[PDB]
């Protein structure tokens, strides 16, 4: 498979993944947005082949409704209005996820047990996304006329009031940055002439007013008192029902982290403290310190003044939040003896694995901000460990504490004999691990007057294998959607009786081969999703 | 003709076997839906 | 101590010391008939941390050592019992080969 193991990007992965369930049609187009960036539909015509101008249109409106694109508008002062259209990078994330966003509304919700709505709410979950947008008087008009719809109906304000089902609005549909560019000059145009002193400090102006703005706008749909119905007859607690919703994967994300957080804490403690550790993270899921950080993501990350303070008011933000810092006498009740739950905490501040490390004495709380770059430095190590020798595992971990090493000490921190580590170290250089740094001897970079010095370069060392699992995401799902061109006439027939003997059974063999893939997809979907934590 | 696999290649197991099933029947929803 | 191999003997040893919890080493490593003839409390320096970059124990407090709990491991972040099929499956997963 050598034609597509070379040149292709992310976009071998985005092209398919609509290319997998979804029309044919609609592929072509966003693989176009994806390679040329930005464009309108009246010039998007010329750069497709084959498609009609309406024709795409219909298109566009068939992807337009699971939120899979972004548009955006600007008008001409001569001109008409023109809309732009953009690729949302989270939104195909929602089709991507499907099978998980399934088993963690069980694992979370762990109030019911043996219920009459496991078939069905794990139906709603693939009743609210895959048709797209979705509102409350959508479902009561299915074919059940109450069937106690009472109790599903305020069966979803224990769903929804939790989180990760916000409204939707125009605000989280269109991006980010063109969020920020409309703001800014609207409170630059608050302050107009005749305040002169300190031109360079009036653009700070609002600058300051962007960030308590830009806080608030993104709080719009996090402000959750808009969508509460307290009906006086009938009911004690409803949703507003004239309100459009889809799924939030923010909170799912957040989830997915907790998820990650309890197998460090598996590794490095026993069987006794990660029941402990999983139980206090699960009250303060829904509401943490935000993973993707909107505000990091654009804005004037240029200068160091301002550059250091995204995170010095972030970190501020993590200690002195009155919503997750936990006294540590709540906890005793929850799990299925406040000397134990004392005792196996007090050994979370002792390791230097820096999780419920600083704390107020009689209040604690886990810091992330610091966290997770060690967990970045933990999922990366032990891969390296796997896909080849422990020895390799050796010499990564000598440059990190020991920085820009040369060839003699190497064996004077290390010890292993000399013929084998550069059959181990040569393997480094090729995946970018390891740098080189090059000191001349002599004018001109003569080489053989020279030594060879070398570097962790923590940046480049996670961006190389975050796209060597994005194509490896990409790559094995050809062989899904290839395997059923084959085999192709019969599971047609098998979609058309809702039986030969010896066809039944290479019906089977294409059964089990695909059973393994999404296990085999899944596996390696935790290994890549550790480094989104930018 | 290229060596060193990852190290996820293990059999099914039953916790996730079920949630494969989960992921076959979304691709027949949508694409047996309106696009 | 000497350029050739076989100081894996002295080194196995010293983690068995450990696991069931630097200068404690010294008296250790006198006793049990081991082929040395000269050690420094140095050398134990320079021999634990190997162990520190395999991650088999921990340094803490600048001369203090907690081990990692690979016990448990030596018996995802488990690599052990993970047998591959790796024949008659053309749908496996490379590390390599994006390349």
């Amino acid at each position: 498979s050598l034609e597509q193991r070379t040149l292709n990007p992310d976009l071998f992965l985005y092209k398919e993944l609509v290319k997998a369930h979804l029309g044919e049609r609609a592929a072509s187009v966003i693989g176009m947005l994806v390679a040329l960036g930005r464009l309108s539909v009246r010039e998007l015509v010329e750069k497709i082949d084959g498609m009609d101008v309406d024709s795409v249109k219909t298109t566009l409106v068939s992807l337009t409704q699971l939120r899979c694109v972004k548009y955006l508008q600007e008008t001409a002062i001569s001109g008409k209005k023109t809309t732009y259209y953009y690729y949302n990078e989270e939104g195909i994330h929602i089709l991507l996820y499907s099978g998980l966003i399934i088993d963690e509304i069980i694992t979370q919700m762990r109030v019911n047990d043996e219920e009459e709505h496991k078939q069905l709410v794990a139906e709603i979950v693939q009743n609210v996304i895959s048709l797209g947008s979705l509102t409350v008087e959508d479902y009561l008009s299915s074919v059940t006329s109450d069937s106690m719809k009472y109790t599903i109906s305020s069966l979803f304000v224990q769903l929804c009031e939790m989180g990760y089902l916000i409204q939707i609005s125009k605000l989280h549909y269109t991006p980010i940055e063109d969020l920020w560019q409309f703001l800014y000059e609207k409170h630059y145009k608050n302050i107009p002439r005749n305040s002169p002193l300190s031109d360079l400090k009036k653009r700070s102006q609002a600058k300051m007013n962007a960030k308590t703005d830009f806080a608030k706008i993104i709080n719009k749909p996090n402000e959750l008192s808009q969508i509460l119905t307290v009906d006086p007859k009938t009911s004690l607690r409803i949703v507003k029902p004239t309100v459009s919703l889809t799924i939030n994967l923010d909170r799912f994300m957040k989830g997915r982290r907790s998820k990650q957080l309890i197998n460090l804490a598996k590794t490095r403690v026993g069987s006794v403290t990660a029941q402990v550790y999983k139980i206090a993270l699960r009250l303060t899921e829904q509401k943490s310190p935000k993973i993707r950080d909107p505000l990091t993501q654009t804005g004037l990350l240029q200068d160091l003044e301002e550059a250091k303070s995204f995170q010095d008011e972030a970190e501020l933000v993590e200690e002195k939040t009155p919503g997750l810092t936990f006294n540590a006498i709540d906890l005793a009740r929850h799990l299925p003896s406040a000397s134990l739950i004392n005792s196996h905490l007090k050994i979370l501040a002792s390791s230097n694995f820096p999780f419920l490390n600083e704390t107020k004495p009689g209040v604690y709380y886990v810091p992330y901000s610091k966290l997770m770059p060690v967990l970045k430095s933990s999922v990366y190590e032990y891969v390296i460990a796997s896909t080849l020798g422990p020895s390799a595992m050796r010499l990564s971990r000598c440059i990190r504490d020991n920085k820009l090493v040369s060839e003699k000490i190497i064996n004077s921190t290390a010890l292993m004999k000399e013929k084998d580590i550069r059959s181990t170290l040569a393997s480094l250089i090729r995946y970018n691990s390891v740098e080189i740094q090059e000191v001349p001897r002599t004018a001109d970079r003569s080489a053989s007057r020279a030594v060879f010095l070398f570097r962790c370069k923590e940046t480049h060392s996670y961006n190389f294998m975050r796209q060597n699992l994005e194509w490896n995401m990409a790559n094995l799902l050809f062989k899904k959607e290839k395997l059923k061109q084959e085999n192709s006439t019969l599971l047609k027939k098998a979609n058309r009786d809702d039986l030969l003997p010896s066809e039944l059974n290479q019906l089977k063999m294409v059964n089990e081969r695909e059973l393994n893939v999404f296990a085999r997809l899944s596996r390696l979907l935790s290994l890549w999703e550790v480094f989104q934590m930018a | 003709f290229p060596s060193i696999p990852l190290p996820i290649n293990g059999p099914i197991t039953n916790k996730e076997r079920s949630l494969a099933v989960k992921y076959i029947n979304f691709g027949k929803t949508v694409k047996d839906g309106p696009f | 101590e000497l350029d050739i191999e076989f100081i894996n003997s002295l080194l196995t040893i010293v983690w068995r010391f450990i696991s069931e919890n630097t200068q404690e080493i010294l008296e250790f490593i006198t006793a049990a008939q081991v082929a040395n003839v000269e050690l420094t409390p140095s050398n134990i320096r320079s021999l634990c941390e190997v162990l520190v970059y395999d991650d088999k124990l921990e340094k803490v407090t600048h001369d203090c050592y907690r081990v990692t709990l690979e016990s448990i491991l030596q018996m995802i972040f488990n690599y052990f019992k993970m047998f591959p099929a790796s024949k008659h499956d053309k749908e496996v997963v490379y590390f390599d080969e994006w390349t």
